[PDB]
Order: structure tokens, then C-alpha cells, then sequence
């Protein structure tokens, strides 16, 4: 029956576990490097190392 | 502990007293306030198997998608979710008493769930590829009227004869007339030490309107009214005036 | 902070203050607006559960098809996606008081699944293997008279009569003539310094014409009148113009 | 030991021995308590496979979301959760006789599964890659009238016709009073050495009195009054007025 | 943007900058096309919630079975698919203003499911075990007499008085005969200017035509014609004969 | 191309591409094989949309319950079932043309959830806290006099004022009689390509015949009739013979 | 199949005419004559013999999940719909669709049938993208279709979309000639079948197949043919096996 119903249910789930650190292959150098300076942004435990 | 002074309660109890040596399920009916619970834990004491678990369960409570699960228990990985096999309510009563109230609440779906677990009590648990063999004695308990329910359409016509081996009737309490004041006054030492008062008896008036009040709820309803006087009375008796308004 | 000045209405403080030591359910009746969860608040307040949680739940919106999910609680590993444990309003008011808003609106399949845990205060959780009791005190409020309802046949008797032990009936506002005057007034100090209005009281004609309205929402609609009268407030009394709705 | 004095008994008995080496599906239509489990039963030890597991399942037992991880089985990391690799039941009567009671509650996709997999003769598992090839004899048992579900729609009509090659109809108890008598002596018997209760048989007024009540549950319903009698009974010979009550 | 040019008009703006600094809920009933949503967004606009976010929903796009989890959002665990906890539209506009558009249609059980939470403010969600407080100034619009539909059974009494704290009613535009010809020249004025239309004015006959038919579509079916006439308009002057569809 | 012949149908392409500039949403009313959503494609593609997807949906074949669920999409934990969000066919719509095919049999009910969608071009997902805004052209076609529908209370006059701002009608084949010889040339042309059959043209009586007969099934039945006579034709051109499918 | 009465080689000859007809078939008779047979032999005679016969009936489909098997449904899409699924257009792209009885259906479920059938493209239940298809129609009646529109419980329209070629295919009552052919192939095939030596029925019970009406045709003649053989214990089956089943 066609219905948008909240239930409790007991079923089976498939195993989609994948789609993680799987883009970081793809990239070159320079979009990789790109991305870890947005992680850098967005995280204060991140640092890379420097020469200054 | 209770009253039977009926002669047909003493009938009944004279019934649950001749199937001490018996196995077979029992099927009780009657109206609310009737004891039916009483009867049922009176059975299962006078049971060889009172020292066993004695499980009560309503039918009425269990989750439509689980029902399975529940009574029959499964194994580790029989869906997502079974991290670890449990055992079921059935099981649980392996060996003891399983009561099941107000058993005409059962949709249809679920009352053919049950056709051999009555008979031969062997089933196969979700994710269970061995057969479970266990002896569990059966008790259920009805507020409506078995029969009709089946000559109806509503009840599985298979489950009242697996069930109905040994029917056992409670009168209600208008017809126990010689119950009442048995009762009236044991509820009353229920409540006065339960809450420090001073009421000791009844006066003739209030026999007289208890005995003429209809009890529709009962023992529920006589128990209620009871200690709804007892509450609001003051001085060391209960009169006319104390429980007319709600009698 | 409340105001009692109806002689009726004393009558109800009296019984409340008389079952100051009782621990009973206790069922509520009357219409809309008339502050039946303001006296199930106030019956709290003078029980000995003072300290102790009130649980205030709307029956009328619990998903049916986790209802019992939302009333007993649930183990883990009993349905998918269940990974953590939980419990229900029963075990989580443990203790304390639980008062279910329009009980009135409960269908009829989900009134017979209580029947053995507002007596005995016992259940079992979804997925569980071990009986839990728990002493909490049961209040009901309600609008439509119960008793109609279960002699037409919309409310279970039984439940019913499990949960009327003590039933508290409060009139509605067109009777109280002696608290519409005091708590037009109070409403009014209340709402004179929310806005900072130099409203002060009240004309004659104005009360005159309070004593004349059939106050259909009762107290709620008193007080939305004093709220309107008050934000369209000109000068310090209020004449019977700025009440000519209720003309 | 089982009992068949009845012409049409013995007669559908002679069937039961010639179709028992066959090697085609049975359908069982029936009334209520007529021995339907009985006889396949009997078919499945009357065959040259009769050593073989005998794999009695209920449509009505299986979750629908675990069907075809049921009857057929499942393999390790097709789903969550999934450890380990589980057998189906339909491999588990491999060789031997696979019972269906009540075949009438099954849903269309399990009907329909069901026919791939008689069809076939080849099945395979929920997230396997190899197909499995089983020689099993497939009995089914049911009471609902065949013909009323195909029309309305609830069972499939090709599936029934591979099913229902044969029909074997038990006629109902209340044709069969010639063999009511045989019955009825053989539980008594066989509850006085179960209950200790010293008893003889019946009177000539008993008899009479089995031969006209209508029974409905056919066998059940007879097994379940003698019951009744054996327990409630001290003397040698059942009376008429014992057995009236029950009627 | 909005042409307020008939006293009833000014009226309610007057109303509305009056109560700026009042944070009860409001009612608007009127009819199709009246400007209920324009006057909403004023009364937010002049309130103390101007930079408030508004959150406009509609109570009948939601489905039924969902529709708790839509109103309060759910917690994690709660049901087979509550992936994560997640919040409800109350809790999205948490000190704003939520505007429930076309309250009229919503059915008898859904007025039923919020009656403690726009009085007091806190509800439950799915699963979670917190009390949630939230703070949203209520406007309801509707087409319908809710004053009316309470009487005939179709609303439920008890949440008129909750939205009926200030009630708002907008006259017809037929009514309004000091905005035809305002509203009509800010129309023509704006259709030209986006269809770059050489028109910038009406003729004296179809002054007169707009001031005579009976809208019923009032300001939006005055919008539609002249958006109709400007599409299919061929000179700088607008004539009755391009508003023929009027009479 | 299309083939316009009649004065009706040059008259009509001239309005579409005089209000192709317009982007106000469409309403068309005729019949059954009018040519309807012809029309509307040819409106889609002289407008400056015509590079742009055009979304043309039969409205009278989605299921009420995932009315929403198709309109809007959902998120993750909308309901049961989904692991995954969707998108909503206004989003798969946006920046293009969706076009509604018979909007007269759509329900009552389900008209409420277009009312906010075609104006202000806002709305939330299910089981979403975030407002999507488009930019889709509305075009509906119907079979049903609308109006009619909305005088005996059958359609919301507010969605028709949303969609009636564009009106086109569309006459049936039984006013074109100009427009029946190229109509039928033309599908004779393509069926004869289509089949292989290589049939050229018509005779005097074919013509005639075709010619006077006042088609109900219009265009379509035309077509189908044509297509038939080609199928069961062997010669150069048809006569009256091969179209004795006609009256 | 075996065909051998005047009025099946007709049948036969006028199916190999319409193999090269591309055009959707109707069929209509009595029950168990051999409508899915018949459909079956259009499929192999045409172009489309190594296409599949996606033959259903559309009794046994539920009333409100019709659309759920008319179009199909995504991951997700609804309660219950753990993956997708495809509907039977779907499955029988470039194949045969063959309908059994549908003179049963539901009048408003006509109405958006014969819609795809035209258009030939249709949305799954939750996919986002249109699906265009290519099906070969053929239809099982067995009722009298033209009486039933003239009931006003069906469509004239669907009526002349699936009755451009329609087939009357005569029942059993009238082809008392192919009786003793058919009682022996389905003698040797279930004496075949059991591993039973059965050679042939005797003169005397010859007569009760003729002398029978025949009302289930040859699904009751294989059906009483199959329960003589099991229950037979000669090389010869005489008229008493026969006249407990009859
Ligand atoms: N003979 C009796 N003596 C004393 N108390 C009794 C007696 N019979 C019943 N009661 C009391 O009646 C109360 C109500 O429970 P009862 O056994 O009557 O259940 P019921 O209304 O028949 O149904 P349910 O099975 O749902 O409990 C019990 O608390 C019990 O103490
Ligand atoms: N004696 C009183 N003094 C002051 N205020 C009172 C008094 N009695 C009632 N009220 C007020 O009446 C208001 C309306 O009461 P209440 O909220 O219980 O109404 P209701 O609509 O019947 O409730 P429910 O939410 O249970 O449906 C309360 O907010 C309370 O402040
Ligand atoms: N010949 C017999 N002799 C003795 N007892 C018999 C005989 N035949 C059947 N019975 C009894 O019949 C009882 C019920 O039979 P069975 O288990 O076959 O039920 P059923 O007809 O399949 O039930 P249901 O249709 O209600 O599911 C058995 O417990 C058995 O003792
Ligand atoms: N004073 C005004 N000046 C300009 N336009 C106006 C005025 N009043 C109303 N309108 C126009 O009326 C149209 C409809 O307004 P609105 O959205 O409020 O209608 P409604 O049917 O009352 O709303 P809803 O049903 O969504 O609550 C708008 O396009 C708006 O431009
Ligand atoms: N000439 C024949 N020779 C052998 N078997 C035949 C013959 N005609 C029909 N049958 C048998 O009849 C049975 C039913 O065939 P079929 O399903 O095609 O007929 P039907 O019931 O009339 O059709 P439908 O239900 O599809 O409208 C099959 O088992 C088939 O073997
Ligand atoms: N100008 C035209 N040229 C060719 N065919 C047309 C023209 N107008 C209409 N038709 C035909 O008429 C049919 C009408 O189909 P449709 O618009 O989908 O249904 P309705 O007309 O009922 O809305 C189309 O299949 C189309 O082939
Ligand atoms: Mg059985």
C-alpha cells in the first residue's frame, strides 16, 4: 500500500558503506592542496608545516 | 485471602480446585470487576507448577511489525538489529503458566499466529533453524462474550477450540448479593489502616443502598466507592449521607 | 496567586485539601477554559509528590503505530534501528505524577492497552525479559462527560472505572458570578504592567455588563477581553464602550 | 495408534497408501480438527522416504521482510549485521516431506515465490551466486474454501491447479457418527491412565447422546468434552446428565 | 507598494501600529484576494520581530502520518528511519513569527495535536525525553468563519480561543471603492513598466468600468484583468473595450 | 510542424505568440483530442524557455499519499523507507515549463497544496527546515468547464485565480470542418510511411464521409481511424469501404 | 501443442496470418480453451520470438497498488519499498504483454491503462526521469466484451484499441473430435511422466469422454486424465477410474 507511514519496523539493509576518502584519489596535487587549505580553515587542531 | 461466600463462587472454586491435576489451557469469561485475574493467579497457585514463573501478557500492547519477534525470540543476525539473540516471552513460561488478557483485543492477523504453539508448542525462532520443544500451560482471560465473537467473524473459529478445553464463567456481582457485604467491609480494613482512620462498620443504611446499588463495575466499583466514603467520612462509623451521592 | 471567591469553587479546595495523603488517580471534568489543568497543578502542588516531576502528555498526538514505543520504552536490538536503550513516560515519572491532557480524544485501540499498568503499575519494554513496577500517581483532565461517552460507546467502561477513583467536576463561568469580578480584576493588574498601561479599574456600567456575558470560553475569553481592553486602553477606567464586545 | 471405521475414511486411507509414493504436491481441504497434520503425517510414514526430516512450517509464522530470508535463506555480507551464512528451510527437507499449514494466509509475492520455486525446481539464495537444487514432496494443509479465494483473488490460480493435482476432503465428524464411537473410547482410555480417574466407558444414554450433538470441531471438539468428563468424574460409567452440561 | 486608501484601511493600520509591542497570537479571516498575507507581513514588519526570521508554512501539505515529525521534529531512535535527531518547523522559527497559512482546512485531529503548545509553548518530541521551551509569535490567515465552523462542529471550540486572543477581518475590495482606482493605476503602472508598455493611464469610461463590476476575485482579480489588458494592450490610453471580459 | 488551417487555430497562434513575452501561468479548457497539449508545446517552444526543459505531467494517475512526497521530494528522515533525498517535480521543473494534463479530475483536498507553490514559488521538503525558491511557468489543460466546478463547489477559487490570469479555448474537430482534409492528409502520409503501405490519397467518397461526420473522439479518433484503414487496406487510395468503422 | 479439428487449423492458419500484424490482439472465449496457448503461438510466429512473453492476469493484482505494478517505484519511494521495482511494461520492453481476462477490470484502472498504451511513456513511482517503452498488447476476455460496454462496464475506447484483430477460439463442448487425440497425449505424457506403463484406454470408456460436456475443457480433461494415471494399476484404463472422477 502506496503510504508516508512512521513505524517500527524489522528489516534488511544492504551495505552501502563506501564513498569515504575515496575523492582524495581522483584530485591532482594542486586541487588536493587546495582542499587541505579549506580543512586548515576549518579546523584549529590542523596546522601544516611551515618555514617562516 | 479474597471472599467466595457465593455458592457459586464456591462452585468455581470447587471447579479450579478439581483441575489441580489437569494441563490443559483454561478459558475464563465474564464481565470487568469479576476477578478474573483473581481466578487466574488462584489457579496457577493451586497448579503443581505455582513455584514456576507465571508470565501475564496483553495482547493489546505488542507492536504490529515485532509480534513474531516477541513471542517466539530470534537469533543473532536473523535481521538489522539482532546484535543478540533474546529469548521469547513463550520461553520465558517454559515450565511455569502463561496468562494472556483480554485476549479478544487479538486481530485476525495475529490469532493464526498461534494455532500450533497451543497445540504442540513447537516453533522455529526468526533466524532458527532447529526446532524448540517446550510445555507451557495456557490461561486467558475474556470481558466479552467467546461465542459470539466466533458465530461473528471477529474470532478465529480454530483458537476458541484450542483455547475453550475448560470454560469457567464469574457470575457478576449483582447476582452474588450474599458477596457484597463480605466484601464491604474487608475493603475497609484495606483503607481505614491504609489511612489511619476511625470507621470500624457500616450502618444498616448503607448496607441496605449497597445491597440495592447496582454494581455494574463490580468489585472495582464497590471498592472505589468505598474508600471514596472512607476519605470524606467523619466519625467512627459510615452513614446513609456519606456515600448516597455517589451511590 | 490564584483567586478561589465562588462558594462552589471551595467546595473543590476543601476535597483537594482532604486528599492531601491520597495517592489515587484522579479523573477531571469540565468545559473549555475553566482551568482544569490549573487545579490538576494545584492538587500536585499539595500532594506529598510536591519534589517530584510533573509530567503533563497530550494523548491526542503519540503516534499510534509507536504508541506503546512511546509508553513502555525499548531495548536495543528489539526493531531496526533502535541502537541505543530508552524509556517510556512511565519509568521516566517514576515516583512522580503523570496527567494526560483530553483523554477524551484516545482512539479506542489504544485505550485498551493501559488496563494493566494503571492498577498494577507494571509492563514490560519492547525487547525486554525482566517485569518493571512503578509507583506514580495518574491524573486525567478532560471536557466531554465520560459517561455519555461510554454508554454511547466511544470510551472504554473499564478504563473508565480504573481511572475515576476520585472525580473532581468543574462549572463552567456563567455559574461563578462571584469569581468573574475578581478575576477581571486580576487580569487586569496583570496586564497593566506588562505594557505599562495606566489602566486602574474598572466602570460600573463595564461590570455591570461583565455580570451579563454568557462567557462562552469561560476564563480564557475573560482574559483575552482583558488583554484586548487593555492594549486599546485610552483612558484609566475602562467604560462599558470598550467592552461593547460583549453587547 | 489412530482409528478409521468409516467407509469413506478407509476408502480416502487406500488413497493415502497409493498416493503416498507419488512424487507430486498434496493440497488438504478440510473442516476444523479433522487431521489434516494427522494425515500428512501418516502420508510422510507411509512412504520410502519416511526416515527423512519431516518439515512442518506455518505460512502465518514468517515475517513477510524475512521470507525469502527464511524459506530460502541468506549469505554472509548481503546485509547488515549478516555474520555468518544461514541454510533455508527449503533446503533443510531436501529429500524428505516439507508441510505448509494453512497455505490459505500467504500474501501474493509469497505465492508467487513460492510458484518460481516448485516451478523450477531451483532456487537461490537472498545474496548468494550458485543455485540450489532440492528433490522435496510438498504437502499443504488448509480449511479456507480454495475456490471462494481464487475468486475473490487471494490465491493464485495456476499455483493452486500445480498444487491441488489431488484433493483430499475429510469429511466432516457429523458424517462419520459410525466412527464417532470408536474415537471417543480411545481418549477416555487413554486419560484415565493420564489423570489416574478410574473410568469404564459410557452408558447407553451417553452414546445416544454423542451420536446427536452437531459437533463443529469434528475431532477436537470430541477429544476436548471426553476431557472434560474424564476430569470431571469419579465414577466407572459416564452418565447422561455428566455430558448434558458440556452440551 | 501597498495602497491603503479606504478608511477601513487606515482603521486597520491604526489597529496594527497599536499593537507593534503586542506578542499575542492573531486570526485574519477574509476572503480570496483580500491582501491577508500583506497585512500579516506588515503586522511582523511594525512588531518587534522585524529582523525575525518568518516561517509561512501551510498546515495541508503535510501528510497525515507524518505529520508530529513535521510539527516537532524526532529524536534519534525513534522509529524505524530516525536516522538522526532532527528538529520541527517550531523549533526552526524560534524567536520569530509563524505565520500557519489557510488554517480553515485543517481537520478536527491535527487542532487536537496543538493545544498545549501554542498556550504554553513546550512539547515533546519524538523520542526525546527533554522538555522543549520555544518562543514564536502565532499569525493564523484563513478564508473561512471560524466563528461559524465552531459552532457547526467542523472546528474544535478549544483552539478558537487560542488563535482568537485578536481577530482580524478584511472587508472585500468591492467594499473598498477607495482603492479600485489607486490599486488599478499601480497595477497598470507596474505591468508597463516590466512589459516595457507604452500605456500610462486609464480612460474615463473604464475609470467608471472598474468602479461598477463586482469583483470577486477583489484585489487579486483586479490584479489579473489589468495584467490582461497591459499583455494585450495596443495603445497609450486603456479603453473599455479591452476590459470586455469584465460585462 | 503543426498544420493550422481554420481561422480559429490562426487566431489562437497569433495570441500565443503575442503572450509568449508573458510569463504568467496558463489555463487551456476544450475536450478530449482537441489538441491540447500541442498547443502547449508550442507555447513552450516560442517562448524564450524553449532550450529549457519542458516537465509535462498526467496529474489524474499520482497517489495521494506521495502527492507531497512526488511535489516536494523528501529528506532522509521523512518517513520509512527512505535512506535517500529526492528531488520534487517543481525542482526538476525549475528554470523551465511544467505543464499539468487535465486539471479538472484532480481532488479537492489535494488543490490546497498548489496554492502557495504557483505564487510565491517557496515551499520546504518533507522531513527539511529550508525554503526552495523556482522559477516555473504553470500551464494546465482540462477537458472541464472550471468555472462551473468552482460555482457548484467542486474547485478552490483561489487556485483558480492563481491560474486564470491566461486563458485559452480550444474548439472541438465538429467546428473545424475546414481543418478535417490536411488533418487526414497528413496522417495518411505518415501511417502510409509508417506501415509500408504506400497509399497515396482519398477518394470522393472517403472525403465525403470523413468530411460530414461530426467527430466526438476529434483529432484522436480521426487518427485512429486512419490509422486503421491503412492497416486494412491493400490499394492506392481509400474509399468508403475500407472506413466502415464510421457510423 | 497439438491441433486437429477444422475449426483449430483454422484458428492456426488465421494466427500465422497476423504473425507479420504488429497491431495488439484481442482473444476472447470459454475457460480453459487455450487463449494463453494461442497468444503464445502469435508470440513464436512473429518477429518477436526470441523476445520474452510477459504474460499476467490482472484478476489477482491489488486494487490499491495497481499503479505500484503499472509503472514501478524507486528506493525509498514509499513504505515498503526497500529497493525499485520495474512494472511489466518495463520488463516486457520489445517483448509481448499479454493480459488474461480483461473484461474483470476495474472501470476507473481502464482509464489509466490504455493512456501508457498510447503515449508509450510513462514516470516511475520516484524516479525523476520519463521512461519510453515499446510493447506488443494482447488481450484474454472471457466474458462477451461487447455486451459488457453495453453494460456501461467498460471502455468503447480500449474496446477499439485492442479490437483492431480479435480471435473467438471455440471450446471444448464443440471439438469432440480432438477429445480421444488429447486424452492420449496426455496419457502417454503423464504415463511418461510417472514411470507407469499405461498403453491406451479400452473401447468401453471411450464413450464417457464424448458422453461428457467437458465445462472446464482441457484443463479439467488433463487434470482427470493426470488423477486416472496415478491411480492406475494396468496397461489399460477402463470406464470405472474414470467414472468416480466423473
Ligand atoms: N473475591 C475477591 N475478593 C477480594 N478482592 C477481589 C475479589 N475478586 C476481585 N477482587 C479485586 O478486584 C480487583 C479488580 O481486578 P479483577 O481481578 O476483578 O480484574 P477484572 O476487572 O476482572 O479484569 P482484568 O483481568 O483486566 O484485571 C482486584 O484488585 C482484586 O483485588
Ligand atoms: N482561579 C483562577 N484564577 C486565575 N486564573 C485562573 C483561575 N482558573 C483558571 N484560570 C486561568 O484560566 C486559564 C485557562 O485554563 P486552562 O488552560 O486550564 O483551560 P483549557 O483550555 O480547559 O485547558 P487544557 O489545556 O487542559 O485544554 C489558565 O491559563 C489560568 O490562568
Ligand atoms: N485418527 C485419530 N485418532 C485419534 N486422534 C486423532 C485422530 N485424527 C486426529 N486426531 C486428533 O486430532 C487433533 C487435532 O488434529 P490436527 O493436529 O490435525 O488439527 P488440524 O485439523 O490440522 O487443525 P487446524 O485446522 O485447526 O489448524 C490431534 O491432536 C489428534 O490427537
Ligand atoms: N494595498 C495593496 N496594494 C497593492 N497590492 C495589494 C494590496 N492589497 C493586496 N494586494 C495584492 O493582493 C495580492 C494577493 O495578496 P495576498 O497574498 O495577501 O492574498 P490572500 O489570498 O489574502 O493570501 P493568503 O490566502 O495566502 O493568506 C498580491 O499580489 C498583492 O500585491
Ligand atoms: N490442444 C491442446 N493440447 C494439449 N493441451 C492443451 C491443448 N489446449 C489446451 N491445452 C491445455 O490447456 C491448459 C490451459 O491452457 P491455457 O491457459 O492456454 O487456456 P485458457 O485457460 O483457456 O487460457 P487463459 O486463462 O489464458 O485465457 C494447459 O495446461 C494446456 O496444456
Ligand atoms: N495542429 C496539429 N497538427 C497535428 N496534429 C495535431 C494538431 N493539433 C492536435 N493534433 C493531434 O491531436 C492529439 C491531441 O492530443 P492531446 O493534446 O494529448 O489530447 P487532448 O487534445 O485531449 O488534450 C495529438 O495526438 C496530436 O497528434
Ligand atoms: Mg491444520
Amino acid at each position: 500500500k502506496q503510504g508516508l507511514q512512521l513505524r517500527l519496523s524489522q528489516q534488511l539493509a544492504m551495505t552501502p558503506q563506501l564513498q569515504q576518502a575515496i575523492r582524495l584519489l581522483q584530485l591532482s596535487t594542486l586541487e588536493l592542496q587546495q582542499e587541505l587549505q579549506q580543512a586548515l580553515e576549518s579546523n584549529p587542531l590542523l596546522e601544516q608545516i611551515d618555514t617562516h | 485471602e479474597y471472599v467466595f461466600e457465593s455458592p457459586k463462587m464456591k462452585e468455581i472454586l470447587e471447579k479450579i480446585k478439581k483441575i489441580s491435576c489437569a494441563e490443559c489451557p483454561v478459558l475464563i469469561t465474564g464481565e470487568s470487576g469479576v476477578g478474573k485475574e483473581v481466578v487466574a493467579r488462584l489457579i496457577h497457585k493451586l497448579s503443581d507448577r505455582s513455584k514456576e514463573p507465571f508470565v501475564a501478557l496483553n495482547v493489546a500492547s505488542i507492536p504490529r511489525d515485532i509480534f513474531e519477534a516477541e513471542l517466539f525470540g530470534y537469533e543473532k543476525g536473523a535481521f538489522t538489529g539482532a546484535v543478540s539473540s533474546k529469548e521469547g516471552f513463550f520461553e520465558l513460561a517454559d515450565g511455569g503458566t502463561l496468562f494472556l488478557d483480554e485476549i479478544g483485543e487479538l486481530s485476525l492477523e495475529a490469532q493464526a499466529k498461534l494455532l500450533r504453539v497451543i497445540e504442540s508448542g513447537k516453533f522455529y525462532r526468526l533466524g532458527g533453524r532447529k526446532e524448540i520443544e517446550v510445555n507451557v500451560r495456557i490461561l486467558a482471560a475474556t470481558n466479552r462474550n467467546i461465542k459470539e465473537l466466533v458465530k461473528e467473524g471477529k474470532f478465529r473459529e480454530d483458537l476458541y477450540y484450542r483455547l475453550g478445553v475448560i470454560e469457567i464463567e464469574i457470575p457478576p456481582l449483582r447476582e452474588r448479593k450474599e458477596d457484597i457485604i463480605p466484601l464491604a467491609n474487608h475493603f475497609l480494613k484495606k483503607f481505614s489502616r491504609k489511612y489511619a482512620k476511625e470507621v470500624e462498620g457500616f450502618t444498616k443504611s448503607a448496607q441496605e443502598l449497597l445491597l440495592s446499588y447496582p454494581w455494574y463495575g463490580n468489585v472495582r466499583e464497590l471498592k472505589n466507592v468505598i474508600e471514596r466514603a472512607v476519605l470524606f467520612s467523619e466519625g467512627k462509623f459510615i452513614d446513609r449521607g456519606e456515600l448516597s451521592c455517589l451511590v
